[PDB]
C-alpha cells in the first residue's frame, strides 16, 4: 500500500486522523509512545508549514488513557486528551494550539482520546482530510462526507511506520 | 477565491495574491509560467490570463 | 539592525522524488523550508549513474 | 465584631507595601477545614484575585501558587470546576503522579493576543510538591489555618500568618473589598 | 507603649526630603550587635531596601553600601545567603585579602534586560582598608549604631544618625512601613 | 601532534574545555595565570565572534581556588570559580555571561574549578564541542556522546602554547 499513500502523505498542511484498535498491533503498550514521537517529527516539525495537528483515537475505556498520558509526560512530548478525570470537555478537545514562530513553540503537538461518543461527535464537528483506520475499529457514526477512509491491516508497527513511508525496509 | 484576489490591474500586468499558504501548495502544480488562469471580470464575464512571474516571501 | 544575516542565492537544478533524481527544474519550494548539506553518495548516484557506458574523465 | 474587624485593619495596612509590586511571587498554604463554604467558594476567590493581581500581561508577571491541605481525588474536582469557569490553572499531576516537570514550566505569554498558557498553581500539600517550592522559594508566603509549615525552607522568605475564618475576611487582608 | 512611635515620627519625617531623590548615593554603618535577629532578618532588609530604593534600572543609578562590624569569615555566610536569594552583590574580598580595584567598581547596566550587574555593596567589615575608601564619599550617611567613626571623613558628609533597636524601626524610619 | 590541531582551532566560535592535571607541569604554580593571560587574547579576544567561554577544570582540592582568583584578580582577568568559600553553586556556574558590543565588556572570560563531582555533573549539563586532557586524569564520570576528546602530554608551559598554536618557535 506503499507508494498510493505517498501523494497524500508529501502534502505539509493536510489534517491527519487515526483510529487504532490497541488489541491488532502486538505490543501497543510499549511501542505506541516511539511511534508518535517517530510520527511527530517528520508529519508535524515545521510551525509555519504543519499548521494542523493529528488525531489519534483508541478503542479503550477512559482509565487506560491516563496511563498513556502519564508515558507521554516521561518523553517530554505535549498532548491532550479532553478529559479531565472522567469527564469529557467539548471546548478543551476542539481548541487550536498557540504558535509562537521566534521560539519554535506549540502548545501541543498532537490528540489522543477514546472512542466514545462524545469524541466522534467532536470528530464530525471539525472534519479531516484523511481518516486512517487500523484493526478494523467501527467507522459507523462517524461521517464520510469528504473524509478518505484508508483502511489499514497490519501486525506490528514496523508495518505501520513502512506504509507511511516513515522506514526505508522493514 | 479559488486562489486569491487582484492588487494591481494594467493593460499589460494584473498583480494577484494568493490567499495563504495552504492554496498555493495546494495549487503548486498549476501555479507556473505559462499556464492559465480566469478573474472574474464583471458579474458574468472572465479574463483569461496567462501567468508570467510568482513571488513568494516571508521576509 | 541588531543581529547578523547570512543570505544564500542558488540554482535550482533537480529534484528527488523519494530515491529518484528528475533532472529539470523545480516546483517552486515553499518559504521556511529546511536546507541540508548533500552527502558524497548522493552526487555519486547523479554523475556516476552509467551502466556498462561509463567514462571516467576526472 | 468592631474590634475584630479594627484587628484586621491593622493587619490589613501591614500587608499592602507588598501586595502593591506588580511583580511578585505569591505562595498561600490554605487549609480548607479552617474557611467556611470553602468548596462552594474557593473558585470564585481565585477568579477575583486573579482578576486584580494576575490582570496585566504586561506588568503581572509572576504567577500565584496555591496549596492546600487536600487529597489527590479532591484535586480532580477543583481543577474540573475551574476549565468550566474558563480559567487555567495547572495541578502538576498527570494522574494519581505528580511529575516535576508540570510543575516548574514557566508560563508562555503572546502579549497582542493577550494569553497565557496558565494564570495559577493549585496543588495538595504532598512531600513532592514541597520539594518543588524549595526549589524556587517565594519572596511572600502566605499561611491560613493551622497548617504545619514544617518541610518546607522557611528561612529568608517572609511568613505572612493570616488568622481568619471566611473568605470575605481574606479578601479583606488581601486589599480586596473595602467593607466586610 | 505609644510614646516611642510619636517621637520616631518626628525622625521619619526629618528623613523623608532626602530618600525621595531617585539618584542618590547612601552608606549604612550599622553595628550587628544592637538589632534583634541581625543573623535573620538583615537579608531580607536588605532585599526589602533593594525593592523600594533600587528597583528602577533608568531612574535608581546609584549602589547602596551597607558596612557591618564584623570579621571577614562572617561576611562570607551573608554572601552565601544572598546568591540563594538571586541577589548580586560585591564585597572586595576574594578570599582573606581585601581588593580595592573591585570594591571601588561602578555596575554595569542594560535598559533593554533589567540587568544592574551587583545590586549592592554589603562588605561586612568596618576595616580599616575598606575605611580607607573616602576616596568617593556619599551624600548621606547612615549610621544605625554605637560605631566609632573616626577614620572616616565627615567633612562635607550628611550624617544622619539613627537610633534604633529593632529592623521594624529602621524600615519605618527608611519610608518603608507606617505602623510601627 | 599539531598541524591536526590547527582545524577546530580555527574556529571562532567553538566550545573548549582544559582537564588540567597540576603536578605534571613544571613551574605550574607561577605559569598558569600567565598562560591563561595569553591564551585568551588569542581565543577570546573578540567580542562578537567569540561566543563560547573556556572552562579550565584543574584537578585540586577545593582550597587553592581562592589563590588563584587572588592571582587573576590582580592581573584585572575577570573569572569565575562557582565556589563561595567551600560551597558550589550550580546556577553561578552555568551562568553565560553577559556582554555589552559597543563597549568590549564581558563578565568573565574564563571559569576556573576543581576536580570535584559537581562541576563534573555540571559539565556534563552544558558539554563542550573539544576536550584537551593534560597529563592523566579521570576521564571517566564525563559523558562523551559529541565530544572530540584529544589527549595532550607536556612537560611545561612552552610546549603547550606551540601545541595550541600561540608560540611559532620553541
Amino acid at each position: 500500500r506503499k507508494n498510493q499513500l505517498v501523494p497524500s502523505l508529501n502534502i505539509n498542511s493536510r489534517s491527519r486522523y487515526f483510529i487504532i484498535d490497541p488489541d491488532t498491533i502486538d505490543n501497543f503498550d510499549d511501542e505506541f509512545i516511539l511511534f508518535v514521537k517517530d510520527y511527530l517529527d517528520k508529519y508535524n516539525s515545521k510551525i509555519k508549514l504543519h499548521t494542523e495537528t493529528p488525531c489519534f483515537i483508541l478503542k479503550t475505556d477512559v482509565n487506560n488513557l491516563s496511563e498513556y498520558h502519564k508515558r507521554f509526560v516521561s518523553r517530554n512530548i505535549q498532548i491532550i486528551t479532553g478529559y479531565i478525570g472522567d469527564t469529557f470537555y467539548f471546548k478543551e478537545f476542539n481548541k487550536e494550539p498557540k504558535r509562537i514562530i521566534k521560539d519554535n513553540w506549540v502548545e501541543f503537538k498532537a490528540r489522543i482520546s477514546c472512542n466514545s461518543d462524545e469524541v466522534i461527535k467532536c470528530i464530525n464537528y471539525k472534519k479531516c482530510d484523511d481518516l486512517y483506520i487500523v484493526g478494523g475499529v467501527d467507522v459507523s457514526l462517524l461521517d464520510t462526507a469528504d473524509v478518505n477512509i484508508e483502511n489499514l491491516e497490519i501486525n506490528n508497527f514496523r508495518e505501520l511506520k513502512y506504509l507511511l513511508s516513515m522506514l526505508k525496509e522493514i | 477565491m479559488k486562489i486569491g484576489s487582484v492588487i494591481e490591474s494594467s493593460p499589460h500586468s494584473i498583480l494577484v495574491k494568493i490567499d495563504t499558504l495552504k492554496i498555493f501548495e495546494k495549487a503548486k502544480s498549476a501555479l507556473q509560467i505559462g499556464k492559465y488562469l480566469k478573474i472574474q471580470e464583471g458579474n458574468h464575464n472572465f479574463v483569461l490570463c496567462v501567468i508570467q512571474n510568482i513571488k513568494i516571501s516571508t521576509d | 539592525k541588531d543581529e547578523d544575516i547570512f543570505i544564500l542565492t542558488v540554482q535550482p537544478v533537480g529534484i528527488f522524488k523519494g530515491e529518484e533524481f528528475f533532472q529539470g527544474n523545480s516546483m517552486l519550494p515553499s518559504p521556511t523550508e529546511p536546507v541540508f548539506l548533500v552527502e558524497d553518495d548522493i552526487l555519486n548516484k547523479i554523475f556516476s549513474n552509467e551502466k556498462t557506458k561509463i567514462f571516467h574523465l576526472g
